[PDB]
DNA sequence: CACGTACGCGCTGTCCCCCGCGTTTTAACCGCCAAGGGGATTACTCCCTAGTCTCCAGGCACGTGTCAGATATATACATCC
DNA sequence: GGATGTATATATCTGACACGTGCCTGGAGACTAGGGAGTAATCCCCTTGGCGGTTAAAACGCGGGGGACAGCGCGTACGTG
């Protein structure tokens, strides 16, 4: 960010040689390339037009075969593929599954605003529908994010008894990922591996975690809450060669690169983030130089929802990082065409853009 | 060493009389005035000069409450102030009338 | 957005007042607020005095009658010789 | 012949604009028709009371060793005058802080 | 430099200087 | 039991006892008794009610969804508690 | 959270000043001149001045280049160990 | 022979000032209508100085006792680290 504080107090120092160490150049736009390069260079470089996806026009094509030949000596990228020519291959799956009856009345419930139903058996009432597009991930994720939501379940359906059993069960049944994701603890734990689960809100790892405690299954977490010394001892614990640990639980934007997870298989990445950089990190928790086994990751997404236009900028996102940056190293209208078009034995842990 | 009772409240009334900051943080008062707000409506927005405007008209009120509970504590004897002494001077001042 | 103020002319006054003294933003806006509510309290006089002697027109009279009203004591003595000598000045010019 | 367009506060002798008051009263909804002397008259009266507080506020500042006004130089000049203190005595001026006032009943022994 | 506008008011001096010292509460305080 | 609601209700104590304190010796208190707390809170509450429900009939007069701080001016210059430093 | 001590509160004495009552005064209140001016209306006349309109020009606001005072270094002469 | 305090010269900050420019709002000039100043009449209310008579309220004196205030103890609640 041009505007970020960091930007002037070191863009104010007087120094002859600079230099910037990442792993992600390109994680939203075009503007974040300009302003690193405006710090390495000033002046010389003047980029400013934006990519226009749904175009198709031979000068924007030029312009990107332009800044790929200016910065060919500027930029240095080794894959982690093309060295070290023993690393295991990593397949994502992306998982589209329907959502239930309680998520799909808060979806229409929401996005064509209901106040007094939405209210309906709260005693408060306090229901704030700013940030719509919020509050329809929230409503995609889970319907118990809301407050005041768990009783009518439990009293309507449930019976209200709460002795143990039908919690878990409407914790179950509540979410159309969870159904999925019960599955899949299932089948991971009739085999060999072990999983980490990847979410943006804490709140969603805090209902997974309850889901786990009551399930009876030794899990793990990790967020911004924990502090460093918790988040030593659940690293040590869970890369334990006997640990009894299954499942561990990460908060999306947390620890940075410094994260040990070489015991780990799944990845399953519950909510995509906006920047796919932040996916790439995810999952790359497990899948880094060293790994003995195929790492497998699972994208939970759900149907007709706000998480596909998400999915749409995010795999934007990746086609424009694909074509800059990742063809710089050290088809062009193909790749175009791949990113200007809509995407919109199954969970089998065995296997250009 | 230690300090008698007292003196080190006269050096909080003689320095917190002279700085003109505000006392309360601002995000217990920022959640306070959104709380406040949610029962009258849903999906309020606030600006920034807005909340601070409501915290300099809150510093003003209780600073000139506690001005005038303290003459009540003085007048009935009292270095100490006493929720009588309040409810006392809003009486006068025609709150609680 | 050319945003109207009494800015340059309350500055103007500070530098007939005090010639070396500058002024913040802050204390700048409180004058301007206070400038504003003072026109705001004798324009609101002005009119009611007009209103109870049933007179169509604001005169020198009624914000003189405001003047003396609001603005309490020797305050109010000193001012209405301020704004009597100029209208005697303005008259002997327009 | 249209001499130089003269302007009415310095005909007037005052810094205060005068044609601007005129058109705040007119458009102000206070009444149909306004007087030629009445903006003038009350642009000298804003400009007598913005020079006291000023007068004052400077004056505040040089005791402060300060060469800039900031609020608590126009509350410190606006609570220690008394004309202004009962003028604006309803008034809330924002960081401008209280008197320093201590009650002889809390002062220690001697 | 030199003011070109005063005050008719024969309003009272008042210090405005709001510095305070606790050099006299000092029979409490260290010494 | 991670259960716990999004919605805070205990920001009336978010104005905390040093925080009283504080406004009782820019008062000039020089001993403040245990009780006081409460009474401030419950004072600071129905003060903040009243301003903010004149604030939110100014807003909605506007039929805006944005408390702006020129409404809060006004809610405090009707009950005679007028501010400056706002007001342009 | 622990300690410690100052002050709010309860109790007792004491004296003083306010309350209750009786008696005496005295002025408020109501009803009277005695004439005269102030002021509220009703109607009328007149004229000055402020609204309205058209046209224009410079004051105010914004932006920008410079400029003189205040601040921070660059190098040379005098001086201690 | 190495290390240390002071003195003039140059680059940089920093608010203030000269110049440029737009534009829009205030000013100049002309016209008109109506609001307000002025006049006269009529009648009721207020002013200043008096009087007479009723009478209830105000003033004064005195006993006494209830309450304000001062002093002392204590224990606990609040200050302080």
């Amino acid at each position: 960010n041009a505007e970020s504080s960091l930007y002037e107090s070191l863009n104010s120092f007087k120094v002859a040689n600079r230099m910037l160490i990442t792993g992600t150049p390109l994680q939203n736009n075009i503007k974040e390339l300009a302003a690193l390069v405006n710090f390495l260079m000033p002046g010389r470089f003047t980029i400013d037009q934006e990519i226009d996806f749904e175009n198709q026009d031979e000068e924007q094509e030029e312009y990107i075969h332009d800044l790929h030949r200016r910065i060919q000596p500027f930029i240095l990228r080794r894959l982690k593929k093309d060295v070290e020519k023993s690393l295991p291959s990593k397949t994502e799956r992306i998982l589209r599954v329907e959502l239930s009856d309680v998520q799909t009345e808060y979806y229409k419930n929401i996005l064509t605003k209901n106040y007094s139903a939405l209210t309906a058996g709260a005693k408060g009432g306090h229901f704030s529908l700013l940030n719509i597009m919020n509050e329809l991930k929230k409503a995609s994720n889970h319907p118990y994010l809301f407050d005041n939501a768990e009783e009518r379940v439990l009293q309507k359906f449930g019976d209200g008894k709460m002795t143990r059993e039908n919690v878990l069960r409407g914790l179950i049944m509540s979410s159309g990922k969870m159904v999925l994701l019960d599955q899949l603890l299932t089948r991971l734990k009739k085999d060999g591996h072990r999983v980490l689960i990847f979410s943006q809100m804490v709140r969603m790892l805090d209902i997974l975690g309850d889901y786990l405690s009551i399930k009876g299954i030794n899990f793990q977490r990790l967020d911004g809450t924990v502090p460093s010394a918790q988040r030593r001892i659940s690293i040590d614990h869970f890369n334990s060669p006997d640990s009894n640990d299954f499942v561990f639980l990460l908060s999306t934007r947390a620890g940075g690169l410094g994260i040990n997870l070489m015991t780990a298989d799944t990845v399953v990445i519950f909510d995509s983030d906006w920047n796919p950089q932040a996916d790439l990190q995810a999952m790359a928790r497990a899948h880094r130089i060293g790994q003995k086994n195929h790492v497998m990751v699972y994208r939970l997404v759900s149907k007709d929802t706000v998480e596909e236009e998400v999915l749409e900028r995010a795999r934007k996102k990746m086609i424009l990082e694909y074509a800059i940056i990742s063809l710089g190293v050290t088809e062009l209208s193909a790749i175009l065409k791949f990113g200007a078009g809509n995407m919109f034995d199954v969970l089998n842990h065995a296997e250009e853009f | 060493h230690r300090y008698r009772p007292g003196t080190v409240a006269l050096r909080e009334i003689r320095r917190y009389q002279k700085s003109t900051e505000l006392l309360i943080r601002k995000l217990p008062f920022q959640r306070l005035v959104r709380e406040i707000a949610q029962d009258f409506k849903t999906d309020l927005r606030f600006q920034s000069s807005a909340v601070m405007a409501l915290q300099e008209a809150s510093e003003a009120y209780l600073v000139a409450l506690f001005e005038d509970t303290n003459l009540c504590a003085i007048h009935a004897k009292r270095v100490t102030i006493m929720p009588k002494d309040i409810q006392l001077a809003r009486r006068i001042r025609g709150e609680r009338a | 957005t050319r945003k109207e103020s009494y800015a340059i002319y309350v500055y103007k006054v500070l530098k007939q007042v005090h010639p070396d003294t500058g002024i913040s933003c802050k204390a700048m806006s409180i004058m301007n607020s206070f400038v504003n509510d003072v026109f705001e309290r004798i324009a609101g006089e002005a009119s009611r005095l007009a209103h109870y002697n049933k007179r169509s027109t604001i005169t020198s009279r009624e914000i003189q009658t405001a003047v003396r009203l609001l603005l309490p004591g020797e305050l109010a003595k000193h001012a209405v010789s301020e704004g009597t000598k100029a209208v005697t000045k303005y008259t002997s010019a327009k | 012949t249209r001499a130089k367009a003269k302007t009415r506060s310095s005909r007037a002798g005052l810094q205060f604009p005068v044609g601007r008051v005129h058109r705040l009263l007119r458009k102000g909804n206070y009444a149909e028709r306004v007087g030629a002397g009445a903006p003038v008259y009350l642009a000298a009266v804003l400009e007598y009371l913005t020079a006291e507080i000023l007068e004052l506020a400077g004056n505040a500042a040089r005791d402060n060793k300060k060469t800039r006004i900031i609020p608590r130089h126009l509350q410190l000049a606006v609570r220690n005058d008394e004309e202004l203190n009962k003028l604006l005595g309803r008034v809330t001026i924002a960081q401008g802080g209280v008197l320093p006032n201590i009650q002889s009943v809390l002062l220690p022994k001697k | 430099k030199i003011p070109t506008r005063f005050s008719n008011r024969q309003n009272k001096t008042v210090n405005y200087n709001i510095d305070y010292s606790d050099d006299d509460l000092l029979e409490s305080e260290d010494d | 039991a991670k259960r716990h609601r999004k919605v805070l209700r205990d920001n009336i104590q978010g104005i905390t006892k040093p925080a009283i304190r504080r406004l009782a010796r820019r008062g000039g208190v020089k001993r403040i008794s245990g009780l006081i707390y409460e009474e401030t809170r419950g004072v600071l509450k129905v003060f903040l009610e009243n301003v903010i429900r004149d604030a939110v009939t100014y807003t909605e007069h506007a039929k805006r969804k944005t408390v702006t701080a020129m409404d809060v001016v006004y809610a405090l210059k009707r009950q005679g508690r007028t501010l400056y430093g706002f007001g342009g």
